[PDB]
């Protein structure tokens, strides 16, 4: 039955949404079944698989396509790590189950590099991002690049402004911009939640961090105070791809189909949909 | 097998051509900022030896280092970008780059190629070098609020705009029958490329200029008697090679690479921001 397909995601609001399955034993209304492998505890690898629904951006993205380029699938929540890492010679989350053949596909907020190019081919890009900068409207400052993060004891006073560590932000910056990287840190944020407040609250100048997520939250702010810089001005440019095992035979269709959505408007309705706010 | 025959076209600031010295070479010069710029012979439209230097040169040349191919550059001998057009007759074919690609004439477009269904039917595109999307000039003082404005949706010869010819916005406003009056509008008035659609709105002879954005700002940023709208289309620019090259993945691995180091953040300062 090659035309029945595993396919794997994360949970990631709003791009994928999980949901209990509610009265009838089925998943209603926009929402489509996906099943979780739960752990019984912390200390194991015990568990059982739960049937969840699943809805989001990325979800109707799956739904266009399987209607599409006409296939069926069982999808499926990673729950070995998150979207993917290299991890002692191997390949964890939603990466790793492609490249290990338990998907053929995964759909989520995944980041096209070039590190997993080399293991996963990439659909073409669906949404853009890369590394941006939320300010609270005022604040004058151009993307990541500008001289002010870059020497910012050459102003007075000088910025304030950090991201959440540990993740990609943080190491793209580290890799790029030693000395912003070594100055951001004390302004460090544990969350994005408590950026914005931070922001809101003139705690900080400048919050640091993914592309898709700011112009998400931007678009949220109660207020509309907070806002994103230019997209023109995003730095490392890239965006969310559909991760297909090397070779595959379905890239070729799943890639014309993401151009035909976006030539035909359609991901235009979806990012009206699901990521436009009010700001 | 390892000597590329590379097409671009004239597009500033992603591609500039000039005229060759007396001696047959190019005269070097630097960026306002300092960095050496880069030059390269490419012929061109009864054809001549010129110079090309640019975004999509620079990129040329950091793939022909990364990935250790040779190359000779031509520009594009019809001028145009690339749409399909039916033959007269049941076979359609491809003008421009596009037609220059699948016929061998060209091994790999290098230039501000926007990825589309249409193209990559025929085409490998490698993942964007570029993210940019569609967005209008018009001489300031003109008062328009973008795609949907009634002197754009109810045409008439009053307020004329148009796009540039088998391009791939020519495409995009061909491709959904709901942009119908739109386009009928514009197959009459579509210039033969962006300078002389550009220099016509200068002129006042073009209302409202329909184009990539990265080359929009540019211009608009050198000529403060233009401005544009807003983007009403998000799109990107992609190397383009034949279904059977080996070079793809190779080409997208690289570019990926010089997103994340930040090259094409020296190249977008260096060319599109000034
Ligand atoms: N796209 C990434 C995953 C990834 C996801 C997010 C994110 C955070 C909050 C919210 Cl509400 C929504 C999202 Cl999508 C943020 C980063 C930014 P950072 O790592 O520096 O923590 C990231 O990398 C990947 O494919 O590995």
């Amino acid at each position: 039955d090659d035309n029945h397909l595993s396919i794997v995601t994360l949970e990631e609001a709003p791009f994928v949404i999980v949901e209990d399955i509610p009265l009838t034993e089925t998943c209603v209304r926009n929402t489509v079944p996906c099943r979780k492998f739960v752990k019984i505890n912390n200390s194991t690898n015990e568990g059982m698989n739960v049937k969840k629904c699943c809805k989001g951006f990325c979800i109707d993205i799956l739904k266009k396509l399987s209607r599409t380029v006409k296939f069926t699938y069982d999808l499926y929540l990673v729950t070995n790590g998150k979207h993917g890492k290299k991890v002692n010679n191997v390949w964890n989350g939603m990466i790793g189950e492609v490249v290990y053949q338990r998907a053929v596909m995964a759909v989520g907020s995944l980041t096209i590099n070039e590190e997993r190019s080399e293991v996963v081919d990439f659909s073409v890009p669906f949404v853009e991002t890369g590394i941006s900068v939320m300010v609270s409207r005022g604040t004058q400052v151009t993307g990541l690049s500008d001289k002010k993060f870059q020497r910012p004891h050459d102003y007075s006073p000088p910025f304030r402004f950090g991201t959440v560590p540990n993740g990609s932000t943080e190491r793209n910056i580290r890799n790029n911009y030693p000395y912003m990287h070594q100055y951001m840190t004390r302004f460090n944020q544990r969350g994005v939640e408590d950026a914005l407040v931070s922001l809101k609250t003139g705690k900080l100048d400048a919050f640091i961090y993914d592309a898709a997520v700011l112009n998400y939250k931007a678009g949220r702010d109660e207020g509309c105070k907070l806002v994103t810089i230019g997209s023109g001005y995003i730095f490392a440019t890239t965006g969310y791809g559909i991760a297909l095992q090397k070779g595959s035979p379905w890239k070729r269709q799943i890639d014309l189909a993401l151009l035909q959505f976006v030539g035909d408007g359609e991901m235009e309705e979806l990012e009206t949909l699901w990521l436009t706010g009010i700001c | 097998s390892t000597r590329l025959k590379i097409v671009t076209i004239h597009q500033e600031p992603f591609v500039y051509v000039k005229p060759t010295m007396s001696d047959g070479t190019c005269k070097e010069e630097f960026t306002v900022n300092g960095d050496p710029v880069k030059k390269v012979i490419c012929t061109g439209p009864h054809t001549v030896p010129q110079c090309c230097y640019g975004f999509c040169i620079d990129l040329l040349i950091k793939l022909a280092r990364t990935m250790n191919f040779t190359y000779e550059v031509h520009l594009v001998a019809d001028g145009k970008f690339g749409t399909q057009e039916r033959v007269n007759s049941n076979k359609k074919e491809w003008n421009g780059m596009m037609g220059e690609l699948l016929s061998g004439q060209a091994d790999m477009i290098v230039a501000p190629l926007t990825i589309n269904n249409e193209r990559a039917q025929y085409i490998e595109f490698s993942k964007p070098f570029k993210y940019q999307g569609l967005t209008i000039l018009v001489k300031k003082g003109t008062r328009i609020t973008g795609i949907n404005d009634p002197r754009l949706r109810n045409p008439s010869d009053k307020f004329i705009y148009a796009t540039v010819k088998q391009s791939s916005v020519d495409i995009y406003f061909r491709r959904q029958v709901e942009l119908s009056t739109m386009y009928r509008h514009m197959e009459k008035h579509n210039y033969e490329s962006a300078a002389e659609a550009i220099q016509a709105v200068r002129d006042n002879k073009l209302h409202a200029f329909i184009w990539d954005s990265a080359v929009l700002e540019f211009e608009a940023s050198q000529k403060c008697d233009l401005v544009t709208t807003e983007l009403f289309f998000r799109s990107g620019f992609g190397i383009g090679m034949r279904k059977d090259s080996p070079w793809k993945q190779n080409v997208s691995l690289s570019i990926l690479k010089s997103h994340e180091n930040g090259f094409m953040e020296d190249l977008d300062k260096t060319w599109v921001r000034y």
